[PDB]
């Protein structure tokens, strides 16, 4: 009695180059901006793709070599061959970046920073803060520090534009 | 251990239900 | 005469289980369409996952060498009438038993029937109640109770099922090998030619530090659990429409 | 950053930052993201007696983390 | 119809008790049913319940071992009947050995029978008891 | 006495079936308790057993007679309601004689089983 | 005008108390909403409390028997309709009089249960 694993009914694998291959001159970066197993964008064409990892920002273009990126609460920037913008907003997750000429964006929440509003933003900032100083021990600091770091980010994500 | 020093029809039934179990266990591995 | 309202009484009864049970079948038509979204948008998250996990490995090697715990932790649904999935399940849980198992089920269901039936393997269980949507934070708590129930355990594996269509509902297995197994791997991985689809994978994890291979490593067992449980609640609102067609019938043939 | 030193895992991080995020999201589409980051899960082990006796091995919330 | 309350324990082994095959004398009913009605058949399982009132009518496990210090109140007085259905076993006369007598027959029996009951495993051990439980049903 | 327990519990165990045949039907055989799944699977397998191949109807069964004696059909019974042969499939005890037939018959649905299984591990 | 009102009521209640008692047995008393839960806490309050001990069946009962008046009925009932009771425990509407009686019985289940209680407590 053998059981299938889960990843078996999934038909879109990762194509990976092989090392000893001739290279080739790549135009399109196929995105794939998924939020909690639900993608925003499907191997979708994009001229380049920006995003904010924990060492700084990456601009991502056709041809990247493989990397993975750890990422951190930050906006995240997609310009398609158009040179058409598009603004999203995540919370935190993985960009695992092929030589192949695709880039897997993985968050646990990803919103258009449209949808953010600039002034709950601020007022929330506010009350956090109080709390820091009214937080009880180290780890409350620390979590109420982790909630103004992406505050803070938010608020300045919207200001820049 | 001092027990040790001083001190088949059912049986039949018994090497069949083995039998059977072996046989449902093997199928289930291969 | 009683004899005759006798039966009508009985015939009263049949005629209004029905209607309770039509509109359970309204209900549990209108779940179902609002889960199908994730037709749509489902099979591209997990794609370097598979890199991270996917190994197609023998059924005998995996669990005869059992030297540390194993943590399975089933899914299971909080209400009955779902089907067979649960009673699946449990063949799929009874056929793997061993000394080093330990059961951390999902569902109310599962938790009855694996705390009757093994009772000194199963440990506790997590319950969800079906008011918001199946989301990372549900994920993250399965897995922090799996590590601490056995943090020096040979593997986790997630048993759920897969929602192929409206009338197919298989079971299928997530399985994640804890940290050292799995370096392990992905350092055989990297350097030689052996599994050399995941060459370029492993090299450009070891090249990052460590805490960052560890979060990896926890990330993308959390989307596999979330996948599972997913796909699990599909399956469920699926199969119960199904079966809700059933007694539709049972209780017309009466 | 200093929440590591202090035993916070990293799964805890992320439900704390998408929280957050939530939380900044317009009150008119606030509905839609907050379904996605509200506790809604525990641990319960049947009891001896006919009961349910819960288990405090991990957090819920994100303020008791 | 409708958490292991008294009620719901006592009452299982109530129809335990009620099962019979012959009639039973008044004096060994009575008290099989004050037994079970003050709890001391709680620690007991509903399945042992009639070989709990077998000893207690056809032996005396205070006497066997050697812990009886009642006076007048045994089992084996079979003239105990008349005074029971005159005074009452709720009575001065009455209550306070009756209730050492069921107290001491209690503790031996769970701690010299049951606990040995509950430790047998071998085939044949299980199946002389499941004869022994069976029989008790149809001797009292 | 070994016959009349025997009989009694067989009884019971039939009695208490019916009851949950009940509930079986309407909902289905999946909504019960785990116990009363146990339960259900023994009275199957009753009430398979309790059929048995006549040596005058061998037209209209097919299959060759059985005599049972007495002391088998006790035994076999018995052994039966501990539980023991809870692996034995259910279609094994359907008309058959005392007990050994039973796990003969298993043995040839095991092999059949076994073959199929190999047949279908080959077409891989 | 209060009597009839008062009967009108508690016959209507118990009606789809009957009603909603087809859907506990099918979905469950879990999937009742708050409305139908607040009928079925209430109208089995008013089915225990229709229960009263008479004078005559002491030897049946074992407990003496009471004699309502008629003002203290449909008071009684009334406050029970619209709720004054809710925090009553549903047993104390069991074989008794008046209000007060249901009160007193209540009381009385309340001690014992501290009773029991303290009685786990020390163990
Ligand atoms: O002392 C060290 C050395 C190296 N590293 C880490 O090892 C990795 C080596 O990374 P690479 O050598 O592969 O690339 P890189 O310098 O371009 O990396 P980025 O800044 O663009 O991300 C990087 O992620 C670096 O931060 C440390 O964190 N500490």
């Amino acid at each position: 009695h053998d059981l299938p694993e889960g990843f078996e009914f999934m038909e879109h694998k990762v194509v990976n180059k092989d090392i000893h291959a001739p290279h080739e001159n790549l135009e399109t970066l196929r995105l794939t901006l998924t939020r909690q197993d639900e993608f925003l964008l499907r191997e979708e064409p994009v001229k380049c793709v920006t995003v904010t990892g924990t060492n700084g920002e990456y601009g991502i273009y056709p041809g990247h070599a493989y990397k993975i990126v750890q990422l951190n609460p930050s906006p995240l920037t997609v310009e398609y061959t158009d040179g058409t913008t598009k603004k999203y907003f995540v919370s935190g997750g993985f960009a695992h970046i092929n030589n192949e000429g695709s880039c897997d964006v993985n968050t646990v929440e990803c919103t258009l920073l449209d949808d953010l509003d600039l002034a709950i933003a601020e007022k929330e900032l506010a009350a956090q803060q109080a709390a820091l100083g009214s937080a009880k021990d180290d780890k409350a600091k620390s979590v109420v520090e982790i909630r103004i770091s992406v505050i803070e980010a938010v608020i300045a994500a919207l200001k820049h534009h | 251990e001092a027990a040790e020093r001083n001190p088949t029809g059912d049986n039949a039934r018994d090497r069949l239900l083995k039998e059977v179990l072996a046989l449902q266990a093997r199928i289930n591995q291969r | 005469s009683g004899k005759l309202r006798l039966y009508k009484e009985k015939l009263e009864g049949y005629n209004r289980f029905y209607s309770i049970v039509k509109t359970i079948k309204m209900v549990t038509l209108a779940k179902y369409r609002a889960a199908q979204g994730r037709i749509r948008t489902r099979d591209f998250s997990l794609r370097y996952t598979e890199l991270a996990f996917s190994k197609p490995q023998a059924s005998r090697d995996a669990v005869v060498a059992a030297k540390n715990a194993l943590v399975y932790i089933p899914i299971t649904t909080n209400r009955g009438s779902c089907g067979a999935l649960n009673s699946n399940i449990v063949r799929c849980i009874d056929s793997v038993v061993s000394s080093k198992m330990v059961l951390m089920p999902v569902g109310k269901r599962g938790i009855d029937s694996f705390s009757k039936l093994y009772p000194d393997e199963f440990r506790y269980g997590i319950i969800n109640d079906m008011k918001e949507s199946m989301h990372f934070g549900y994920a993250t708590f399965v897995i922090e109770n799996a590590y601490e129930v056995s943090k020096d355990a040979d593997r986790y594996q997630v048993i759920f099922n897969r929602f192929v269509s409206a009338g197919v509902q298989r079971n299928a297995v997530y399985n994640i090998p804890s940290y050292e197994k799995w370096k392990e791997d992905l350092a055989d991985a990297a350097s030689s030619d052996n599994q050399k689809n995941r060459y370029l994978f492993a090299n450009a994890l070891q090249n990052e530090e460590e805490q960052l291979i560890r979060d990896f490593f926890d990330f993308h067992a959390a989307l596999a659990v979330l996948n599972a449980v997913g796909e699990n609640e599909l399956s469920e609102q699926a199969a119960r429409l199904v079966a809700v067609e059933g007694q539709l019938t049972n209780i017309s043939s009466l | 950053s200093s929440w590591r030193d202090h035993g916070i895992s990293y799964l805890k991080y992320l439900n704390v930052c998408t929280e957050t995020l939530h939380s900044t999201v317009k009150e008119s589409r606030r509905a839609k993201y907050e379904r996605w980051s509200k506790p809604c899960y525990t641990a319960q082990r049947p009891d001896g007696a006919g009961g349910q006796e819960t288990i405090d091995k991990v957090p819920i919330h994100t303020k008791d983390y | 119809a409708d958490v292991q309350t008294i009620p719901m324990i006592r009452g299982a082994r109530f129809v335990a008790l009620f099962n019979q095959k012959q009639p039973s004398y008044f004096m060994n009913a009575i008290v099989s049913l004050y037994a079970c009605l003050n709890g001391y058949l709680d620690d007991v399982k509903v399945q042992y319940v009639k070989f709990y009132e077998y000893l207690l009518v056809h032996r005396d496990l205070g006497i066997m071992y050697g812990t009886a210090k009642n006076k007048f109140f045994y089992m084996y007085v079979q003239e105990l009947n008349y005074l029971i259905r005159f005074f009452t076993l709720n009575s001065p006369i009455l209550h306070g050995e009756l209730e050492e007598m069921l107290k001491q027959h209690t503790h031996l029996f769970l701690q010299h029978y049951q606990s040995k009951m509950n430790a047998i495993k071998s085939e044949k051990d299980v199946k002389a008891l499941k004869n022994l439980l069976y029989s008790c049903k149809r001797a009292v | 006495v070994d016959h009349y327990n025997v009989a009694q519990d067989v009884v019971q165990m039939l009695t208490k079936y019916r009851e949950l045949q009940d509930i079986i039907a309407v909902l289905g055989i999946d909504e019960l308790s785990e116990e009363d799944k146990l339960i259900v699977d023994r009275a199957r397998k009753l009430v398979k057993f309790l059929s048995q191949p006549f040596q005058v109807a061998e037209v209209f069964t097919g299959m060759t007679g059985h005599y049972v004696q007495l002391d088998d059909t006790i035994d076999s019974f018995s052994g039966l309601l501990m539980g023991t042969y809870d692996q034995v499939p259910e279609m094994a005890f359907y008309m058959v004689g005392g007990i050994n037939s039973v796990l003969e018959k298993a043995k040839k649905m095991a092999e059949e089983a076994a073959e199929l299984e190999k047949m279908r591990r080959a077409r891989v």
